[PDB]
């Protein structure tokens, strides 16, 4: 879908999508979650305990 | 005040509200332009519901809610008022006019008259009010319409059922369809108006031959004439659905007769040319076919 | 012709110049109706009933009335590819009359000429006009002056 | 290729690549031949050069080096209540799904969808079997398909609480060549393809088998004739797999054909004498009418 | 059977044909006649058939009878598929006839209501008739879905033996004698198939090779003339040639349906012609030719000669009268198209006339109409509607939203004048509604019921106006690309390949018109002198080269030469006649020079007036050079001037 | 400036909806009465998604 150039300039456009280009990222997450857990956990709570 | 500004304008709109009206041939005054107010009411209602979101709305909630309750009851009657009209109009052509058809349906008609008169009174008072919103204050308006639409639907249903039960007595009627069938049911006085339809329920046969008391035969779309053995006797008052069934059986019986007569002639060894003059096509054909088969059988 | 060719300048000039012809200005739009054209005429015209030609639609006086459709090729095409408003100009030109749409009765035009101006179908926004219309009008190309003229 | 080309050498790649290109009509040429460093590849080219194509193709599968997962292995191992198994019309997986059912946890329910009645009983027994837990099988779902869009599509979808119900599995038989099934409904279910293609002798045995269960409505000659027809069916049936060799197009010959062919035979047998002559008009009916009726191309006739 | 080698061969061949047997046993006579084929038996229902047009016996029709009898034996529906131009529906009909049944037929995608389809099906199951769905392959998703499901309810119930069945949310009883047949026409994708639900309840069979030859032989044989076999082969082979050699065209049908039209339209010509090939030749060029174009006409003629060799005076003298009256010249072509039309109008109720702008399509039907009025004495009422000017609402009519009141449109109102109330007499006259504009699927979809065999106009309120035979419909249009193939098969088609008229003839016609336009408001003294001046001032020999150089040139918004003529003549005439008053005292040389100047100018504008203005100048030189050298030369700015206060 | 959310499956539309609760008012550019129903949301402070 094509929006007017007028909208796209004025507007902050965000892609929530899985384009298959998201796979590289997502299999790493799974890989890391299942391989090195403690640094996936302490990847997540990095802001929490801080 | 973001609110009173809107509420005033809904009111200002509905005090000038007007249905356009043109009466049809006799009695009931119809309304043109339904969708306009059905929309505008739906739109203003939505504006009133969403108003409840406002933070300054709390104190004015009453003055809003009263308007909501009034418009909501207009909507209740609009939804009904339109279908009452639509159904009635559709039924008037079938019921209120033609005397013969309303004759065999004393009942659906007997109800239609009363509904009509009542719907006439209520509408006539309604358009005397010179405003549409005012309609909500008419005693037994909403009730009248709901009773009316329900009753009309009960008639429409009854009619549909009546016809479908009518076809099942002479299933060929399923080829006609409603309009023409009603013409047959009513014209069963005359018997001559049934002839038109004999292409549609048989297709082989075009029209039907009378001695004015009795039915002597039929004539096919080709122009062939099939004379029945037994002429079909008719009395001044007799249902079509009966003698039509007698006819349908007698044309088959008649074809069979011509078949055996002609075939027996050919068996006795008359020339085919002799026969060609004296019988209808179908009979002399099956004759030739059966006899042939027998001959080329022994010839084998 | 191209822009600045002088089409609108010269023809409005010619028709305003002579007393014998008066103009009815119309600017066709890619959305335009037959009913715009008719209403465009109704200020300068009057319907009459004449047993000779039945219903007639002449100008309100004696001298002739010329309808000028500027940007005449712009009106759009039906899904099936036909622009009715042009075919209507055609019906006027070939049959010298038209059906009055609501009442189903034949109208005959009197002392009304149809004339138009436009840019070549080659340009964007312009639509092809059928030879069934254009056969009835003489077509003149109009272009930039001799430049010595300029 | 995707894997090895990464792991293995450039001479490996160009060899496997040229060897594939030979299987295709892409190019024909001898691979860079390394000696015993790559054993398997010499094993592959050996398949390509001796013109045995099947084993050449499944070289990759056996060098892929896996255990393939049986229908049984998918069904049992998979956690989901919904399976659609498509197949060519040539074969149906009902008889297999029966045996897979008897083999584990019983509960075989075969629901044909013929009628309005078969459809009501379908959706009655669905709502019944999903509370009770039995296996429910909807045969050739494609024929009712306006039913699926309205009822089934939403009735699988709108429920994620179907897992909260007992151990219950709904099977849907599909056809690969046939009307497209709604993409969301399909993705919602575990998909499989039923490929199992009987031998000719097998098919003859199974046809011949289904017949003696009918008792005897016929004499001794009809049996001989039933025998022949089983053979004839098995052979035609087989020829359709051949595709351009044998039959020009894909033709499907169902049980409807076999029934009609045998019905004709019983008739021509009952109507005539015990002489062996009637065979003249037996061929022509089966060839031109019964079986060959379906056929538009004169070659195939 | 005679020529069979062996007694066994005879029995086989005997077994492939329908045999008609009669039980001498009992009462219940109507069940006493049955049919044996392939060793399967079928009883004869005695429904009255009349005298239908009976199909020629060919082995394909017999095999079709065999597959159908094979199916019904087990109470499966039979189904036919195969390309358009064989026959299927009509084969099922004859199959019904042979067993003494009238088959009811549903033509599909006829814009039919599902209600009427449902209802007919209910009738057929209760009655127990045989239904046939013509072109079942095309039906809408929801329509086909529902009809199909009902057909399985029926077919299933027949196999099972149910006394009553349930369908569509309607319950009905079921006659054991009910049956449903289906014919399927192919799309570009390949031969159509039954929806999955019915695939198991039917038996599919192919209709392939119609055996056009044997059909033609026997039909030619019942007209009983000359060489039935020879003419058959030559005619069939010839249509075959026509299909092979002539260009592929969307609307060309050389099939068995066209061949039958030839054999049947061959019959009337027999009276004033012989029964020889000559009649066959005449029938062919009457049926085939009108549709064919430039090349394809000469192909028809070339391949016609290669195979078989080769109201006239009255009508042609009336046409000549009609052309002579409107100012039209009678050519080979113009007369040709007129005659083609005249013979079309007798057969075809709706006619389609196709050709480029300025073809003379209008001139043709108007002239042929006018000449029939002369000839037949039947007066003609002509309504010319430019179609796409009006919306469907405006043309056919419409209904008010609320009050459900009907209002007639243009077409319906002028139809009502004809039927419901005739103050005068429309009885003895012919009416012609002419649609001048481009025809699109939508408008004919509305009136396709008119074009139909139903001959009734269908309005949304269900007013169902019948249509008399006095009522004839014309479509004159330039292109057929967007019309329905069905609209064409319903109408007759008259194609205009080239202009009906020679360029000089049109010029001559225009001049006549311009002269007669003057004849009303001017004296005969001036008219004679001037019309002599104009006509003899320019000759076709000069002009033809000019029109030819006009053809080599760049025309912005170009109109072909033939159509520019109207501008040419009318400009010239009016221009010359504008100055008529100064010709009394004018010298004899000077005028010819003046006439020539006024004509050169008008000929310039009418031809090159749409050119670049550089090209205008080049074309002026082309006009001076191709007319007389002595004749007054035209210049860019050249003009005639006359003095203010005095004549000069 | 106004966010423009893009997802092929719109789970994000129910994310915003879960965030603001009942407050969310969902409109479309293709629906008929949209123009007014926007005028309603905007005046009384509803959270809009188009
Ligand atoms: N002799 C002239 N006298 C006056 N103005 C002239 C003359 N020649 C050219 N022009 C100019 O030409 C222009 C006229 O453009 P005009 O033809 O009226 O628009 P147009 O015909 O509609 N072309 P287009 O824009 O494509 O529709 C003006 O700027 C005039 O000043
Ligand atoms: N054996 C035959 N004898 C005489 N006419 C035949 C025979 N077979 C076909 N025809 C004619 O061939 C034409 C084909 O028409 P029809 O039977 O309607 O074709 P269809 O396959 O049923 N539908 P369509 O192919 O689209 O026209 C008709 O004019 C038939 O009369
Ligand atoms: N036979 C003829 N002899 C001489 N002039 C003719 C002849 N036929 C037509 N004309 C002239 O050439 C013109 C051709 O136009 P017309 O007869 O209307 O055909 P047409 O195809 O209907 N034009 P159109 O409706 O735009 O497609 C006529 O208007 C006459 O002026
Ligand atoms: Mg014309």
């Amino acid at each position: 879908g094509d929006i007017p150039i007028f909208l796209r300039s004025r507007v902050r456009l965000v892609h929530f999508v899985t384009n298959k280009e998201s796979i590289e990222t997502r299999i790493f997450d799974i890989t890391l979650t299942e391989e090195n857990a403690e640094m996936q956990r302490k990847r997540e709570d990095l802001i929490k305990l801080n | 005040f973001v609110i009173e500004k809107s509420l005033n304008r809904i009111k200002k709109f509905w005090k000038e509200a007007q249905y356009e009206v043109i009466e049809h041939s006799s009695g009931l005054k119809l309304v043109r332009e339904w969708d306009v107010l059905e929309q505008a009411c739906k739109e203003d209602l939505e504006e009133l519901v969403s108003m409840k979101a406002s933070n300054y709305y709390k104190i004015f909630e009453q003055d809003c809610l009263d308007l909501e309750s009034k418009l909501t009851k207009l909507s209740e009657i609009q939804v009904n008022w339109v279908e009452v009209q639509f159904y009635w109009l559709d039924l008037y052509g079938i019921l209120g006019e033609n005397l013969d058809i309303q004759n065999f349906l004393p009942l659906e008609t007997s109800k239609f008259k009363s509904l009509t008169s009542e719907y006439k009174m209520i509408t006539t008072r309604a358009f005397q009010l010179d405003t549409t919103i005012e309609v909500i204050h008419i005693p037994n308006f909403d009730t009248t319409l709901k009773l009316t639409i329900d009753s009309l639907k009960m008639i429409k249903s009854s009619l549909s059922t009546f016809l479908e039960r009518q076809r099942r007595q002479f299933p060929r009627f399923y080829f006609l369809g409603n309009d023409d069938l009603l013409k047959i049911i009513g014209s069963g006085k005359h018997h001559d108006q049934v002839s038109k339809f004999m292409k549609k329920m048989f297709g082989s046969i075009e029209s039907i031959i009378f001695l004015e008391d009795f039915i002597t035969g039929v004539r096919s779309v080709e122009g062939e004439v099939l004379n029945l053995n037994e002429k079909i006797e008719l009395k001044d008052s007799i249902q079509a659905q009966e003698w039509l069934n007698i006819l349908d059986t007698e044309i088959k019986l008649s074809v069979f007769t011509q078949f055996r007569d002609c075939l027996g002639q050919l068996k006795d060894g008359t020339d085919i040319e002799v026969v060609v003059s004296k019988y209808i096509f179908q009979a002399i054909l099956l004759s030739a076919q059966v006899m042939w088969t027998e001959l080329v059988e022994k010839c084998l | 012709g191209p822009p600045g060719s002088g089409k609108t300048m010269i023809m409005n000039n010619a028709l305003r110049n002579s007393s014998l012809y008066d103009v009815v200005g119309i600017n066709f739009s890619k959305d335009t109706t037959t009913e715009h054209i008719l209403s465009a005429l109704h200020r300068h015209t009057n319907y009459v009933t004449t047993s000779k030609g039945l219903t007639l639609l002449p100008k309100s006086d004696i001298k002739n009335l010329v309808l000028f459709c500027d940007e005449i090729n712009l009106p759009k095409l039906d899904k099936y590819g036909s622009q009715n408003v042009v075919l209507f100009l055609r019906q006027l030109m070939e049959k010298q009359g038209f059906w009055k749409t609501p009442e189903n009765k034949w109208v005959t035009i009197e002392r009304i000429h149809i004339v138009g101006a436009c840019n070549p179908p080659t340009d964007p926004g312009r639509i092809p006009m059928s030879e069934r219309f254009t056969r009835h009008a003489a077509i003149l190309y109009l272009g930039y002056p001799s430049g010595k003229s300029l | 290729c995707l894997y090895k080309f990464d792991i293995e050498s450039e001479q490996y790649k160009e060899a496997v690549l040229t060897m594939i290109g030979v299987l295709s009509e892409s190019s024909d040429g001898v691979p860079k031949l390394t000696v015993d460093t790559n054993d398997d590849l010499r094993y592959l080219w050996d398949y390509v050069t001796t013109k045995s194509y099947i084993s050449a193709l499944n070289w990759f599968k056996n060098e892929f080096f896996v255990d393939e997962w049986n229908i049984a292995d998918v069904v049992a191992n998979s956690e989901n209540n919904y399976f659609t198994m498509a197949s060519e019309r040539d074969v149906d997986g009902t008889f297999k799904l029966i045996e897979l059912a008897k083999a584990s946890k019983e509960s075989l329910k075969i629901i044909p969808l013929g009628s309005i009645e078969n459809l009501n009983y379908a959706q009655e027994e669905i709502s019944k079997s999903k509370i009770e837990g039995g296996w429910i099988l909807l045969q050739n779902i494609q024929m009712s398909l306006s039913w699926v869009k309205t009822y089934l599509h939403k009735h699988v979808e709108e429920t994620k609480a179907a897992e909260e119900h007992e151990k219950f599995k709904m099977f849907m038989t599909c056809h690969l060549t046939g009307d497209k099934l709604p993409a969301p409904l399909l993705q919602r279910t575990d998909r499989v393809v039923y490929e199992d293609i009987p031998g000719i002798l097998d098919t003859v045995k199974d046809l011949w088998g289904s017949q003696f269960f009918t008792g005897k409505i016929s004499g001794v000659w009809s049996v001989y004739c039933t025998f022949l027809l089983s053979w004839f069916h098995a052979l035609i049936t087989a020829r359709t797999r051949l595709v351009p060799h044998g039959f020009s197009k894909k033709y499907y010959f169902n049980d409807c054909d076999f029934q009609f062919a045998s019905v004709y035979l019983e008739n021509v047998l009952a109507t005539n004498s015990t002489n062996n002559i009637p065979w003249a008009q037996v061929r022509d009916h089966i060839a031109t009418i019964v079986y060959g009726g379906k056929i538009d191309e004169e070659k195939d006739l | 059977l005679k020529n069979c080698s062996t007694k066994e061969e005879a029995r086989l061949l005997w077994a492939k044909v329908q045999k008609f047997y009669q039980k001498n046993d009992t009462l219940d006579d109507l069940n006493s006649v049955f049919i044996s084929q392939s060793g399967y038996l079928l009883q004869y229902k005695f429904e009255y058939i009349g005298i239908p047009e009976r199909l020629i016996y060919t082995p394909l029709l017999l095999i079709g009878f065999a597959t159908l009898t094979d199916s019904l034996h087990q109470k499966y529906g039979g189904c036919f598929f195969g390309p358009a131009g064989t026959g299927k529906t009509e084969t099922v009909k004859a199959f019904g006839q042979n067993l003494g049944r009238v088959v009811v037929v549903f033509n599909c995608d006829d814009s039919f209501d599902y209600q009427v389809l449902s209802r007919l099906l209910v009738g057929i199951t209760q009655i127990g008739a045989w239904g046939c769905f013509d072109q079942f392959n095309r039906l809408d998703e929801k329509v086909l879905s529902a009809v199909s499901a009902n057909i399985q309810q029926i077919q299933n119930g027949l196999q099972v033996g149910k006394s009553h069945i349930t369908l569509l949310e309607e319950e009905t009883p079921l006659s054991p004698h009910t049956a449903v047949f289906i014919t399927l026409n192919p799309g570009y994708n390949g031969r159509s198939e039954l929806p999955e639900n019915l695939k198991k309840s039917f038996r599919e069979f192919s209709m392939k090779s119609p055996q056009s030859g044997t059909i033609a032989e026997m039909i030619l044989q019942i007209m009983g003339f000359e060489d039935s076999k020879s003419l058959a082969s030559k005619i069939v082979h010839f249509l075959e040639l026509l299909s092979s050699k002539c260009s592929s065209m969307n609307h060309y049908h050389f099939g068995l349906r066209t061949l039958k039209g030839v054999l049947r339209n061959c019959s009337p010509l027999i009276s004033e012609f012989g029964e020889g090939e000559k009649t066959v030749v005449e029938s062919l060029k009457r049926v085939i030719l009108p549709s064919l174009g430039d090349t394809d006409e000469l192909v028809f003629k070339d391949e016609l000669s290669k195979i078989f060799d080769s109201n006239s005076k009255a009508i042609v003298q009336c046409l000549k009268d009609a052309g002579q009256r409107s100012g039209f010249s009678m050519s080979e072509e113009f007369l040709k198209k007129c005659m083609q039309f005249y013979y079309m109008q007798k057969t075809q109720q709706a006619l389609i006339l196709v050709g480029k702008a300025g073809c003379g399509k209008t001139a043709t039907w108007k002239t042929v109409i006018d000449a029939m009025a002369i000839f037949d004495g039947h007066a003609n009422v002509v309504y010319v509607i430019d179609t796409k000017v009006l919306t469907k609402e405006s043309l056919y009519g419409s209904m008010l939203k609320a009050t459900l009141e009907w209002r007639d449109g243009l077409f319906t109102s002028i139809l009502r004048r004809v039927n419901d109330d005739i103050t005068g007499t429309f009885k003895n006259s012919r009416i012609w509604v002419v649609f001048d504009s481009d025809l699109d699927p939508e408008y004919v979809e509305a009136m396709n019921s008119v074009l139909d065999d139903n001959k009734i106009l269908t309005l949304p309120n269900g007013e169902r106006l019948p249509i008399p035979p006095n009522f004839r419909i014309l479509f004159e249009t330039d292109n057929l690309d967007h019309t329905t193939p069905a609209t064409i098969t319903r109408c007759g088609l008259l194609w205009f390949s080239t202009d009906v008229c020679s360029i000089s003839s049109k010029i001559d016609h225009l001049l006549n018109k311009s002269y007669e336009a003057l004849d009303n408001k001017l004296s005969m003294f001036e008219l004679d002198k001037l019309k002599d001046l104009i006509s003899d001032s320019f000759d076709m020999a000069s002009l033809t080269n000019i029109f030819t150089c006009s053809n080599d040139l760049v025309h912005i918004l170009g109109v072909r030469t033939f159509n520019k003529l109207e501008t040419a003549v009318q400009l010239a005439v009016h221009l010359i006649s504008s100055y008529r008053q100064w010709f009394q005292n004018l010298d004899d040389k000077s005028l010819k020079d003046v006439i020539t100047l006024l004509i050169k100018r008008s000929l310039l504008y009418a031809l090159a007036g749409d050119s670049t203005g550089e090209s205008q100048r080049a074309f002026i030189q082309t006009i001076n050079t191709y007319f007389g050298h002595d004749s007054q030369e035209l210049s860019d700015y050249s003009t005639i001037v006359i003095a203010n206060d005095k004549l000069s | 400036a106004v966010p423009f959310l893009l997802d092929p499956s719109s789970h994000m539309i129910t994310v915003i909806s879960n965030y603001y609760g009942n407050k969310t008012v969902l409109l479309s550019f293709l629906e008929e009465g949209f123009v007014k129903r926007l005028e309603n949301a905007i005046r009384f402070g509803s959270v809009v998604i188009i």
